């Protein structure tokens, strides 16, 4: 519900709005954070592997506050990255993860459509990184 | 050599008289200083205005008392007095403070009130009058100069000076071809010359502001400085001063920057930057320098000069507020737009870093991170009303409603006298769908404080809990009645009677109050509506809507607002 509340924030007013738009959305608003307060859902706070700080940063959360190190987006599912598996294609460059790619057995990358094998792609993201 | 003389008649004088004279020397030497705080100019020349008025004052007024009330003196304190005010201070029509210009302004009133002859008082009038933001006043002092003197060429840059902020621009274009043809030799005065420039900038007329700016640079601006440091010659209520010289050398980089003339711009600009460097102009012109940067399309040099600006610099907050500003807006991120304040905070706290963090904040809607450094500032400082105020509006803006109620209860109960505090407590009662408490809190208060009846603020917020009231009323109305509910109605004039005493109340102040003419007729709207769902009495109704027609169709509420005339055009 935080991010519900931010959005919700956010929809009031954008750039311009009707009184009775406007009006039926604080009147959602209300009924959705009057029938119970907001609770934060708990999940798991992974290790950054943005930068060395041991403060762990949310799952969910890309912004990377106080660090300035944003994360790569995965093209596959939209999961950010956060492991060493992550490769891309010569036409589009975006960071794929192997395990939502063997999960999902995608044969092609999953924006451009780039017609190749992927494992080879992986071997050669695996060299390139060798390289740098 | 002055101030060693006057000091040196103080030490003789130890027992002597304080004369006007004296205090006018140690006014004008105080102003000449860079490091002496203003206010003991002010003191110093109501001083002196308070022994001359007191002098004059045990008499009646043949022409030795004429001599005695020394006009030149009173018209020399005046402009003593006007020199308190910077020139863009002083087109802004945003008054100091410390509120010199009215002194001077109103020394002037006295003066003209006695001598309506004086032609320089009346120019002088008008100048003051067009810092206090009164452009009609001092558009009706420069017509006075113009019908007793038509040759007056002062008097018809003038009226082009308030025409221009205006913006009638044509106005402005008639009273500076008069000025043209009144005399040929002004054409070399550097202040007729940085105003034609400003009205041909102002108009569009970038060629022909070009040109006259060049002929405007090849008139003495290196010798400006001589000049000023060694002011004697003819002058009066037009006087050039460096400030001018600075305004004529960063419109002329502006002109070059839109002929696309960028190489002469930064050519001229940086010969600006190394002929100011000293006095506040230094850091005026770095800020200058860092907005042509930004035009010219080199972002990083006026950032770093932004950056570069230390702390110790009281003009740093306001190059902090322009860079988040193009930063927001070119590179199109809030991240660095809120790091911008956040910086000014850790780097060093004060009694107001917060306050402006929770401002930007609700610019870029986070109502969390704001409640939190309005908490902190709140700990910084004790009481401070508009915190608690503050507070309370991101409390109940950030969605949760029942630590928003729990503060409310709270600062109720420490002091339950702050009406604004009652009022939001009201309208987040009523948006958590609670009417009883919501009533039960709105009607002792409200019905409780009708002592401070002149008070303007006090009566709106009556208006305002009458109005609350009026809507928690109607708001309890189960669907399908066809009941005149009385008592909303006797709450809903008692509203528009307020609405109408505060209007007339902000009128006798000289407030805009076209909003609250507005509201008031979107009041009588809602009223008709109301009146008109229940019963069929069509005459009161077109009464009402008749009166809200007439009383919405003032000042120039014409074209501006169209909407109130739609919806009643429609009912
Ligand atoms: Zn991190
Ligand atoms: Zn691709």
């Amino acid at each position: 519900f935080r991010e519900c509340s931010r959005a919700f924030v956010k929809l009031q007013n954008l750039e311009n709005i009707t009184e009775d738009e406007k009006e039926r959305y604080e009147a959602i608003a209300v009924s959705i954070f009057t029938k119970h307060p907001p609770l934060d859902s708990p999940c798991e706070y992974t290790p950054c592997v943005g930068k060395n700080c041991s403060q762990q940063v949310s799952e969910y959360d890309i912004h990377c506050r106080a660090c300035g190190s944003n994360f790569s987006p995965c093209v596959a599912s939209g999961r950010p990255i956060f492991q060493k598996e992550f490769y891309q294609c010569k036409n589009c460059r975006h960071k794929m993860i192997e395990s939502e790619v063997s999960r999902l057995k995608l044969y092609n990358c999953a924006l451009c459509h780039s017609p190749i094998d992927f494992k080879r792609f992986t071997e050669s993201n695996n060299n390139n990184n060798n390289n740098i | 050599d002055a101030e060693s003389q006057i000091d040196f008649i103080n030490q003789t004088t130890n027992n002597g008289e304080r004369t006007s004279e004296i205090a006018y020397l140690e006014a004008l030497v105080s102003t000449k200083q860079e490091n002496v705080d203003p206010r003991v100019t002010i003191k110093l020349l109501e001083e002196s205005l308070k022994l001359h008025i007191a002098q004059a004052n045990r008499l009646y007024p043949s022409f030795d008392f004429y001599i005695v009330l020394n006009p030149d003196f009173l018209m020399s304190l005046s402009q003593a007095y006007f020199f308190q005010v910077g020139m863009k201070e002083m087109l802004a029509g945003k008054q100091p403070q410390n509120g010199v210009a009215s002194k001077g302004t109103k020394l002037l009133d006295f003066i003209i009130k006695k001598i309506p002859g004086l032609i320089p008082a009346y120019l002088l009038q008008a100048k003051g009058k067009m810092s206090m933001g009164n452009t009609q006043e001092a558009l009706k002092s420069v017509t006075k100069v113009i019908e007793q003197d038509p040759k007056n060429e002062e008097a018809y840059i003038l009226s082009a000076m308030i025409a221009s902020s205006s913006k009638n621009f044509s106005l402005a274009q008639n009273q500076l071809q008069q000025a043209l043809s009144n005399n040929f030799m002004i054409r070399d005065n550097p202040l007729f010359m940085l105003v034609k420039g400003e009205v041909e900038y102002a108009q569009g007329s970038y060629q022909a502001c070009l040109e006259t700016m060049k002929a405007a640079y090849e008139i003495p601006e290196v010798k400006d400085k001589a000049n000023q440091s060694k002011v004697v010659s003819a002058m009066s209520v037009l006087q050039f001063s460096d400030k001018d010289r600075c305004s004529i050398f960063l419109l002329y980089a502006k002109a070059l920057q839109q002929n696309n003339n960028s190489k002469e711009a930064k050519k001229i600009m940086t010969q600006a930057i190394s002929q100011f460097t000293g006095t506040t102009e230094e850091v005026n012109v770095l800020i200058a320098n860092s907005e042509i940067a930004l035009q010219s399309g080199d972002v990083k040099k006026a950032i770093s000069i932004l950056k570069g600006v230390p702390q110790e610099s009281p003009y740093f907050l306001r190059a902090r507020q322009i860079l988040a500003d193009v930063y927001l807006d070119q590179l199109r991120d809030r991240r660095n737009y809120a790091k911008c304040y956040a910086d000014l905070i850790e780097i060093d706290p004060s009694f107001d870093n917060y306050k402006m963090l929770g401002d930007a904040l609700m610019k870029i809607r986070e109502p969390e991170e704001a409640s939190r450094a309005y908490e902190k500032a709140a700990l910084i400082k004790p009481d401070d009303e508009q915190i608690i105020q503050l507070l309370g509006l991101s409390l109940c803006q950030t969605h949760d409603y029942n630590k928003a109620l729990t503060y409310y209860e709270n600062a109720l109960r420490m002091n339950p006298k702050r009406l604004d505090l009652i009022i939001d407590l009201g309208k987040l009662c009523i948006q958590i769908k609670n009417f009883n408490r919501a009533e039960e809190i709105l009607k002792p208060d409200i019905f409780s404080d009708e002592y401070q009846l002149p008070t303007y603020q006090n009566l709106k917020r009556n208006q305002e809990g009458f109005y609350l009231i009026a809507k928690l009323n109607i708001k309890r109305t189960p669907p399908g009645v066809f009941t005149p509910i009385d008592m909303y109605r006797k709450a809903l004039k008692k509203s528009i009677q307020i609405q109408i005493d505060v209007i007339e109340k902000a009128k006798q102040e000289g407030e805009d109050v076209e909003k609250e003419r507005k509201t008031l007729a979107d009041m009588y709207i809602e009223l008709a509506k109301y009146t008109n769902q229940y019963e069929k009495n069509e005459k009161a109704t077109l009464d009402i809507l008749a009166e809200a027609s007439k009383y919405t169709n003032n000042q120039d509420t014409m074209s501006k607002t169209v909407g109130n005339q739609e919806k009643i055009l429609e009912l």
